[PDB]
């Protein structure tokens, strides 16, 4: 049967200082014992002061990454060039990842 | 243009309905005379040009075994009518009950296309009129005449068309419940031959009948439930056979 | 098709010619006194060997707590009240609470403004006296709505023909300090003022009272006539 | 109802413009300290109850609005402005932008995929953290401008050009209270009184309030007795 | 009343009459006459401008292998009918299992326009279809429809302005002969009888590049070239 | 009689609704248009309805790369940014490829035509200039409504337009070589919308520019940051 | 009033509004095509309108897959529609037949296309004939269409206002070389047929747009004449003008 | 489906017109039973009046309507007719109410009033029926879709010249016997023809017979017309 | 959601410090039985671009079809066609993965894997993979199938890092991909001993050579080999 999922491995790790964050990843990707890459970014600037990873399965990580990019493109759109705030940020990503629920 | 065409107008009249009882009015007269163990309906084969081939165009047709129709109007309207007449018998009836309609049935549902014209948006009346003929177990012989109301009335004997009002006094003093096939065959071919102007003989003409059961129209022996269609057509020979005894 | 539609102007004539339906309906009217609210209605007289048994009768319930009458095409009414019953069940269902009468009449009201900027659908010709009580209320309500979808409510009001006419009467007969604050007088107060164009007439008026509670009971033929001969004594005494 | 004039303009709107200018004048005023909306109710009797006259609207916390025409018409504008605020935050937990609210009820004006425009306008205030108080009209054309104070409906002309002279970039909430209430008088046909005119206004601290008849009849007094000075 | 298919107080379809003209507006004239075993049509072909590309006029059509159709009617409405006759007679064949018969295509034909008739947003097409062929049950046949609905079957027809001259002629030679076809062998020979016949009415002499000549025989119908049409003018050439 | 929809060809083969369309753009602001080989800038003089509101957004941008200046029916001018948002949207996230102006262009227009073709829609009644830098240099594109888009090195439309086109059509030789400097273009681009002018001269509320080039991504300069242009 | 509405037949069996978009097609840009010898070449007046038009820019001359070249006259908006369409029909054919569409079928896919808007009052005819035509498995092909969906296969062929003068000098041509024309010499010779075609818009200075699909000089694909090969033909027609 | 300056629907006002030149029928409930009389319109000697049914139509074993317009327009609403009242009955196994049934029959013609652009349903309805809730009971529907119920009615040609001579003779205590003779009598004052004759009626009655429980609705046949004629003393 | 037939394997590719080079054996495999041998998995794009598939043929056969359609299109009113607006290596990638991220999210996959290997206008060497789930990834060396688990380490020997590239010559890069090509006929059953290698420099511009087969095999050893264990002769 066909699995439309699959393991790129990876770990990131974000930390919040008093007056600053981190957003650690390793660089890393791979599939089974094979690795396919030893330099393949995960951890991105989204634009906003938002830095964002999303670990797991890289195709899905991908998409969503570019989405949520997308996403801060067309609410300074439809809201004039305002900033977006990480909360903000936040509750969208949570509309972005139930969107596809099922 | 999803709106009726056909409208009330202030007098309380559906404009396109009558009008569309002018084309019929205007289009060659036809007949339909129904004795006790038959009826007949015919009409005029108006051979637009002796090029054109006669037989090619069936003004009269079968709609069942048992039931034919023959009109008055626009040709084409009345094709494609047939058409869906046919249709409806199996759809509303054979592939469900397994046998054909009775003839009131079918003239109903026919009436019912009729009046969807009168009624649903961005279309015309038919613009003709029918004789439906037919035989059913239950209701013997009748007759029926459609018109583009939809509206539908039974005959002991009619005409339509262009020489109408004519061939109906005819039909009228010659017409009596006691008419035998063969004699309604004469009376439809003597009220014809008034209304025909020019030659008038077996190739001009169109004569169908629905009476006996024809056995030799079947197509095959073995299941004795069904005798074979009452619809039979007249042929050139056997009309003219009849017209030599005028 | 767009039917109601602007014009050089101002006015969408679909929806005020829609009112002038109104006009030529029946006369209602209701009015609420201090506990209860009663709406009275004339009845239609083109021809007469009706059976009154079974006639779809001009005050209707929405809901045990809540009537609505009208004055305008028969028909259109029907349609406004079956999608009011139908919302009315719908809110207790979902909201576990029959509705106020200013929800009911906010609905209904909608539903009106709706056929008004809606292609292929001609407004509703007709105008509606919406009245009851609240759940576990007491303030009585009066309410209208029009063929705009405009609405509101009323100390007292009427619709139909010679609403103007009765209108007055109202304007100056019921003063908002004492409403009438018995059934009695304030159906006294209707009939009053549906006497002043219904043109002394028994079977001409139809009167329904409403109690808090969902008590609600329209008066019988006699009931009224009763009120009428009071009324045109407290004339003749004069 | 999409068809141009040979002078540029769709008829439809023209003339839906014009009911408009037949309801009861709406105005709001822009300041430093909040933003007025007024508005004058106009019975057709005095059996009707005046307070179940709805004319200035809360859209949400941080956001009311006036309107004035065909008023039926706006109940859908109010809905779907009202889901808008919601959704917003729903979505991005925040407050929704004036402006971005404004044009979302425009977005919905033009659809003209419903037979006709909106025989309303609105007088759109409220105050976002970005771009501090706003005041926004909002004409069926689809189109909305933003303004400083503006009056619609019937009595608007005159009411325009007293704004026009009434107006400078530092009044305080009670002035305009006071001058929405004056130019309300000015162009009503009846006499200005509590149970005749609404006023409210929205602050950064305790957002949209529409003014208790009591309150503003107190305005109403205190008009009287200022303008009853020379 | 009259600008869509509905009727006129006199009981007529205006815009179906006036579709009828439009059948004249190119100014062809054509016949069709049926052989011992096949059948001929004859279409006169102008081709004005010098710029054109002679090769690519014509009114005649190639249905199906055994289908030919000859239109008199503007070329737009033409071509219409040309591909939806195209693959009518296609999808008749994949769902029935034998070619659809020319006269069963005539007739689908005709009830298509029919409802352009009866249905107010289709305005009826201007041409009028022969349709031509050798049926396998029925021999060779020519069937013609017009934006009426009508559609009816020819011992020979003509179509084109000068329709009543050529009809006449050729009314008289089966009213001399007795016989509704001609009595030849070879499609050449018919085709040469339809062209004589067809001048003999015209009262106009015929080059290789003015007519246009399509025959149907058993399982085929093709359109002659110029050289082909040649060998027949020269023969003719010859009893005239 | 032939004027009644866009379906319509008159006898003389016009579509009169298009041309009407277009008058729709005559009734709005100035807008100016210009480019050198390094960048393109956008100048449109915005419009006030009265002395209290705001002078109406002329600039859209629509992507990091390109935007556009519109005069005419704003709401048309929303749809038609918005649907060069989402094409502008589709190349980058599809192909990760900046799409290219003559190409936005290109989309316009097909859009634009299929509002002059059919019953029951209304040609688009606003003009746009769309400048954008790309892989093949700085690009100024005008739209009209008829579906029509053409590439100038400079242009201007709206009121009196025919001003800035003859400044810009003899000042082409200068400005088309105003390359590494973006203040002088603008310079240019004013000194254009000037000689459209009349009512007044361009105050700080007026004007709006636009620029984007070489080493400068797609910018709106409203207000204050114009000061220095004046 | 049987001009007011498209679908309408007159007394006369015509339909105005076909007619009326032709008009619109008379009131544009002349354009025209030359079948050679093994190719076909398009031209086109580009009409200078302001010294602020980007040069050789605003092209006009459209492909359709590869190898057909696509020109037409009128409302441009409405030519491109049609092109559009042209390339949604051609793809189409390609997906399921995978040979390039060839021009007799791309022809008739486009007439088909433009008839249909002939057949309802929603919908008005197009404002604008096109030219175009290419190379495919057997031969070159040239075909014009006009707002009816008439279109026939051409020698030469041209359109828009300076119809007449083009016609004319392709005349001169098809009687001077029955034998053929090198795609060279047909370049060179519309280059000249479009400056002279000009003259009956003798106002505005022009230029010049040529495009050519030869099975020798482009290998059957559809290429823009530009360079030595566009100057050359320029001064050739600056020649015999005078 | 507009409205006039006035407050009217053209379509309405008109149909209701077309109406007025149908044959009349008329509807008369009696305290035991309810008669249904129709005079057919356009007939002849070789029209088969025997095998005929074009006014009186069968709704339901206890609903029966009388028409006048549009035979064809009739028909439609009458199957859908048919088809609500089975419908209640699988849903409830109850009989369908007679208001239940005519309400639901005219919300249909409303419809064509309010919207859709659809010309109206040329006919007019007088149902009688039956049912364990109001008895027996006569109804009538119109064009515009605005129903009521009579003790007696007409529809069809000239309604105020037999509804003035129902006004006269109906009297509330009516027993069948009765109705059927005053229905005759109407019918025989309002004619545009010479004189009722059986062969231009349709005549039919709702009746409870004593000796037993549920309803029986008789059309009569021609025959019958033809008796009943004579004893009312038409000859 | 299907199940591959006619097969492809590995391709295997690398970049240099002035280009890249790609390779694939030209078999069509139909479970065991090596039924195609004349099959070109090597697709180039231009004149800077090679798309190398593996995995599905009738799917890889469609995915040509949409490369030849991407070039057609991008023609089309597109006066740059040849030049600044020709199609990139970027620009097909990011189409590609698009395809068949979104073809898995229908579950009805490009049953492949591909490798995009081209240079970009400004002379950046392009290297990157993405299989049948829209994942994708880029490094010095990508190779599919066995080609992973082989060539990779073979390789990466050459460049293992980043900074390696500017150190590699085309001739030391050519011999790398031929000799695993060489490996991988030796370990794969798959694999066919003809193959298809293209270069992509950013000056020469594209070399397609056509027709290679595997040479210089170590096999003679093969003779000293007998029985499995003790049998001595
Ligand atoms: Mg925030
Ligand atoms: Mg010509
Ligand atoms: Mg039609
Ligand atoms: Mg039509």
């Amino acid at each position: 049967q066909f699995n439309p999922y699959g393991d790129n491995g990876g770990t990131i790790l974000g930390i919040a200082g008093e007056d600053f964050a981190v957003l650690a990843g390793d660089t890393r990707n791979i599939t089974d014992y094979s690795i396919n890459s030893r330099y393949e970014p995960k951890v991105f600037d989204c634009g906003d002061n938002i830095v964002m990873s999303a670990n797991g399965f890289a195709a899905d990580g991908d998409a969503l990454v570019k989405r949520f990019k997308n996403s801060v493109k067309w609410y300074h759109f439809d809201h004039n060039d305002k900033k977006l705030s990480i909360n903000s940020a936040a509750r969208n990503i949570q509309h972005l990842l139930y969107g596809k629920r099922f | 243009y999803s709106f009726s065409l056909t409208t009330f107008s202030p007098s309380g009249k559906l404009g396109q309905i009558d009008y569309a009882l002018t084309a019929v009015k205007q289009g060659v007269t036809s007949l339909g005379i129904k004795a006790t163990n038959g009826v007949v309906i015919a009409t005029e084969k108006k051979s637009s040009s002796p090029l054109a081939m006669s037989e090619t165009l069936s003004k009269v047709s079968l709609l069942t075994p048992d039931i034919g129709a023959v009109y008055s109007g626009m040709g084409p309207d009345y094709r494609v009518l047939v058409d869906k007449s046919r249709k409806v018998a199996h759809t509303s009836y054979k592939r469900i009950y397994g046998e054909y309609p009775p003839t009131k049935l079918l003239v109903s549902e026919v009436a019912k296309i009729m009046q969807e014209a009168t009624q649903s948006g961005g279309v015309r009346p038919f613009g003709v009129s029918l004789l439906i003929a037919g035989h059913d177990e239950f209701n013997g012989f009748s007759l029926y005449q459609v018109d583009p109301s939809g509206s539908y009335f039974p005959w002991k004997a009619t005409a339509i068309g262009k020489g109408s009002v004519a061939a109906k006094t005819f039909l009228e003093k010659r017409w009596n419940d006691e008419l035998e096939l063969e004699d309604a065959i004469h009376i439809a071919l003597l009220t014809l031959k008034e209304s025909v102007e020019g030659e008038f003989n077996g190739d001009t003409i169109e004569l169908a009948i629905i009476g006996d059961e024809n056995p030799d129209l079947l197509g095959y022996t073995g299941i004795p439930t069904d005798k074979g269609p009452r619809f039979r057509k007249l042929t050139s020979q056997e009309i003219n056979d009849r017209l030599e005894a005028l | 098709r767009a039917l109601s539609i602007f014009s050089p102007d101002g006015h969408i004539f679909q929806v005020e010619y829609a009112l002038e339906a109104v006009k030529r309906g029946t006369c209602a009217v209701g009015v609420k006194g201090k506990n209860c609210v009663v709406l009275g209605c004339e009845r239609r007289s083109t021809l007469k060997l009706q059976d009154t048994r079974i006639t779809p009768s001009k005050v209707s319930k929405i809901d045990s707590h809540v009537v609505l009458s009208f004055s305008g095409l028969n028909a259109d009414s029907r349609i406004l009240i079956e999608k009011a019953r139908v919302e009315a069940q719908s809110h207790r269902l979902t909201l576990e609470d029959p509705v106020t009468v200013e929800y009911l009449t906010r609905y209904v009201a909608g539903v009106q403004q709706r056929y008004t900027q809606s292609g292929g659908v001609r407004p509703f010709g007709v105008s509606t006296l919406i009245a009851g009580f609240d759940p576990r209320d007491d303030e009585p309500k009066l309410y209208q709505t029009e063929p705009s979808g405009i609405y509101s409510s009323w100390s007292a009001q009427t619709i139909g023909r010679n609403s103007k006419t009765v209108r007055e009467f109202l304007e100056k007969n019921y003063d908002r300090k004492e409403p009438p604050a018995t059934v009695e007088e304030c159906v006294k107060l209707t009939v009053r003022s549906l006497l002043e164009v219904v043109q002394t007439g028994a079977k001409n008026i139809e009167i329904t009272v409403v109690k808090p509670d969902s008590d609600i009971v329209a008066l019988s033929s006699e009931e009224i006539n009763q009120y009428v001969t009071q009324i045109e004594q407290e004339k003749q005494e004069q | 109802v999409s068809t141009f004039s040979p002078e540029g303009r769709l008829f439809q709107v023209e003339y839906s413009l014009e009911a408009i200018k037949l309801g009861s004048t709406a105005i709001g005023i822009a300041t430093k300290e909040g933003v007025v909306l007024g508005v004058e109710k106009r019975a057709t009797s005095p059996l009707l109850e005046s307070d179940s006259i709805e004319k200035i609207v809360e859209i949400d916390r941080h956001i009311g609005c006036a309107m004035s025409g065909l008023t039926a018409d706006a109940r859908s504008m109010i809905e779907h402005a009202r889901t808008a605020a919601v959704t917003h935050n729903l979505y991005y937990d925040e407050d929704i932008n004036v402006e971005s609210l404004t044009q979302s009820v425009c977005d919905l004006a033009a659809a003209a995929a419903m037979s006709r425009p909106f025989g309303v306008a609105l007088l759109i205030a409220g105050h976002d953290a970005d771009d501090g108080y706003q005041l926004f009209h909002a004409e069926p054309s689809g189109t909305f401008y933003r303004y400083n104070a503006k009056a619609i409906g019937s009595g608007s002309e005159g009411a325009q050009a007293e704004l026009l002279n009434e107006w400078h970039s530092s009044l305080t909430l009670k002035e305009a209270e006071l001058l929405v209430l004056k130019i309300l008088k000015q162009v009503m046909e009846e006499k200005l009184d509590e149970n005749n005119a609404q006023l409210s206004c929205i602050t950064k601290q305790d957002g949209f309030k529409i003014y208790d008849n009591e309150k503003t009849a107190e305005l109403i007094k205190e008009l009287k007795e200022k303008e009853a000075a020379e | 009343d009259r600008h869509i298919t509905i009727f006129s107080p006199e009981g007529r379809l205006y815009q179906v009459e006036y579709a009828f003209k439009a059948t004249n507006q190119t100014n062809i004239n054509s016949l069709a006459v049926r052989g011992k075993d096949c059948t001929v049509v004859i279409s006169q072909k102008k081709v004005p401008d010098k710029l054109l590309d002679p090769t690519t006029v014509s009114y005649i059509f190639c249905i199906s292998r055994t289908i030919g159709m000859v239109v008199n009617g503007p070329i737009p409405d033409a071509r219409n009918a040309a591909l939806r006759a195209k693959a009518e007679a296609a999808e008749f064949r994949y769902k029935y299992g034998y070619d659809m018969p020319c006269d069963v295509l005539a007739k689908r034909m005709a009830n298509l326009s029919q409802i352009y008739t009866q249905r107010a947003y289709m305005r009826p097409l201007g041409v009028i279809l022969t349709f031509v062929s050798v049926d396998e049950e029925l021999g060779p046949s020519i069937y013609k429809t017009d934006p009426a609905g009508y559609y009816v079957g020819y011992k020979a027809t003509a179509t084109g302005p000068k329709q009543q001259e050529i009809t006449t002629n050729l009314e008289n030679h089966f009213k001399k002969s007795k016989i509704d076809h001609i009595n030849e062998e070879s499609w050449e020979k018919v085709v040469e009888f339809a062209i004589t016949h067809m001048i003999d009415a015209l009262g106009t002499e015929f080059s290789k590049n003015d007519l246009e000549v399509g025959v149907a025989t058993k399982d085929k119908f093709f359109t002659l070239s110029a050289e082909n049409i040649e060998e027949r003018l020269v023969a003719i050439a010859e009893q005239d | 009689n032939y004027d009644g929809d866009t379906v319509t060809f008159s006898p003389t083969g016009r579509l009169f609704q298009v041309e009407y369309a277009l008058e729709a753009i005559k009734q709005g602001s100035v807008t100016v248009g210009l480019r050198s080989n390094t960048h393109a800038v956008l100048v449109a003089l915005k419009r006030n309805a009265d002395e209290l509101s705001s002078y109406q957004k002329k600039i859209i941008k629509c992507d990091e790369h390109m935007g556009l200046s519109l005069a005419g029916l704003a709401p048309d001018a929303r749809v038609l940014s918005n649907y060069l948002r989402q094409q502008c949207n589709y190349s980058s996230l599809v192909f990760n490829r900046k799409l290219a102006v003559e190409r936005a262009g290109h989309l316009l227009c097909d859009k634009a035509q299929k509002n002059t073709q059919s019953a029951g829609g209304r040609p688009y009644g606003v003009g746009l200039l769309i400048i954008g830098y790309d892989k093949s240099g700085a690009h100024l594109l005008e739209f009209q409504p008829s579906g029509n888009v053409t590439e100038l090195y400079g242009t201007a439309i709206g009121a009196r337009s025919q001003g800035a086109k003859t400044y810009l059509e003899r000042t082409l030789d200068t400005f088309i070589k105003i390359d590494g400097n973006p203040d002088e273009l603008i310079k240019a681009g004013v000194e254009a919308i000037s000689q459209s002018l009349r009512d007044e001269s361009l105050t700080v509320d007026n004007l709006s520019i636009a620029i984007v080039g070489k080493d400068t991504p797609f910018t709106i300069y409203d207000g204050e940051a114009v000061a220095k242009y004046i | 009033g049987y001009d007011l509405s498209n679908s309408v037949f007159s007394p006369d069996g015509r339909n105005f509004q076909v007619e009326y978009a032709v008009k619109a097609v008379e009131n544009g840009t002349t354009s025209i095509g030359i079948k050679c010898n093994d190719g076909v070449v398009f031209a086109v007046e580009k009409l200078i309108t302001s010294k602020l038009l980007v040069p050789q820019k605003n092209v006009k001359i459209q492909v359709v897959d590869r190898h057909i070249g696509c020109v037409y006259s009128g409302l441009i908006p409405d030519g491109r529609h049609l092109v559009n369409r042209g390339r949604e029909e051609a793809a189409s054919f390609k997906k399921l037949y995978k040979t390039p569409i060839p021009i007799p079928a791309f022809a008739d896919r486009l007439g088909q296309y433009v008839q249909a808007h002939t057949l309802y009052n929603s919908v008005r005819p197009f404002g604008v004939s096109t030219i175009f035509g290419g190379v495919d498995k057997n031969g070159a092909h040239l075909y014009m269409l006009e707002p009816s969906g008439s279109y026939w296969g051409y020698k030469g062929a041209a359109t828009g206002k300076g119809r007449q003068s083009a016609k004319a000098e392709l005349e001169k041509l098809v009687d001077h070389h029955p034998e053929g024309l090198s795609a060279r010499e047909a370049v060179k010779q519309a280059a000249k047929i479009i400056y002279l075609a000009h003259e009956d818009n003798k106002e505005k200075d022009f230029e010049l747009e040529i495009s050519w699909c030869s099975l020798s000089e482009t290998n059957g694909l559809h290429k823009f004449v530009k360079g030595d090969l566009l100057q050359e033909a320029i001064d050739f027609a600056q020649k015999e003008i005078n | 489906t507009i409205f006039s300056p006035e407050g009217r629907l053209y379509q309405v006002e008109y149909a209701l017109e077309s109406i007025s030149h149908a044959g009349t029928a008329i509807g008369i409930m009696a305290s035991d039973g309810i008669v249904l009389a129709a005079e057919r319109k356009v007939t002849s000697t070789l029209l088969e009046q025997d095998t005929s049914t074009e006014k009186l139509y069968k709704l339901n074993d206890k609903i029966a309507v009388a028409v006048a317009g549009l035979t064809a327009d009739a028909e439609i609403l009458i199957n859908t007719a048919r088809i609500h009242a089975q419908n209640y009955l699988k849903t409830y196994n109850e009989d369908i109410p007679v208001e239940i049934l005519v309400r639901r029959l005219s919300d249909i013609k409303q419809g064509y009033t309010q919207h859709g652009g659809l010309r109206p349903f040329g006919v007019s309805f007088i149902y009688a029926g039956y049912d364990d809730r109001y008895g027996y009971q006569l109804y009538t529907s119109n064009p515009s879709g605005n129903y009521t119920g009579w003790k007696a009615i007409s529809v069809g040609a000239n309604t105020s010249a037999a509804q003035t001579l129902l006004q006269m003779d109906y009297k509330d205590d009516m027993k069948v016997d009765d109705a059927i003779e005053l229905a005759l009598k109407t019918l025989s004052k309002t004619t545009d023809s010479s004189a009722l004759t059986y062969d231009r009626l349709e005549f039919a009655t709702i009746r409870k017979g004593a000796n037993d429980g549920e309803v029986y609705q008789k059309i009569f046949k021609p025959q019958e017309i033809k008796d009943i004629l004579v004893k009312t003393g038409i000859t | 959601t299907q199940q591959p037939i006619v097969t492809g394997t590995s391709v295997i590719s690398m970049k240099y410090d002035n280009g890249v080079i790609i390779a694939a054996d030209n078999l069509g495999s139909y479970g065991s039985l090596l039924r195609f041998n004349g099959v070109e998995r090597l697709i180039p794009v231009g004149d800077n671009t090679v798309v190398g598939i593996s995995g599905d043929i009738s799917d890889m056969q469609h995915i040509e079809r949409l490369l030849k359609d991407l070039v057609t299109e991008n023609a089309y009113d597109n006066p740059l066609a040849d030049a600044e607006e020709a199609l990139e290596p970027s620009y097909i990638f990011e189409y590609l993965a698009t395809v068949m991220y979104q073809r898995r999210s229908k579950m009805n996959p490009l049953w492949n894997a591909i490798i995009v290997a081209g240079v970009q206008s400004n002379g950046d060497q392009f290297l990157r993979y993405v299989n049948l789930l829209g994942v994708t990834y880029s490094s010095p060396t990508l190779a599919t199938g066995f080609g992973a688990h082989m060539a990779n380490p073979l390789l990466r020997k050459v460049v293992d890092r980043e900074s390696d590239i500017p150190k590699t010559t085309v001739q030391v890069a050519e011999e790398a991909i031929v000799n695993a090509m060489r490996v991988l006929y030796y370990r794969d059953a798959r694999s066919s001993r003809n193959f298809s290698l293209a270069i992509i420099d950013k000056n020469t511009g594209l070399t397609f050579k056509k027709n290679l087969q595997v040479e210089n095999m170590k096999w003679d050893f093969a003779k000293d080999i007998k029985g499995y264990g003790t049998q001595k002769i």
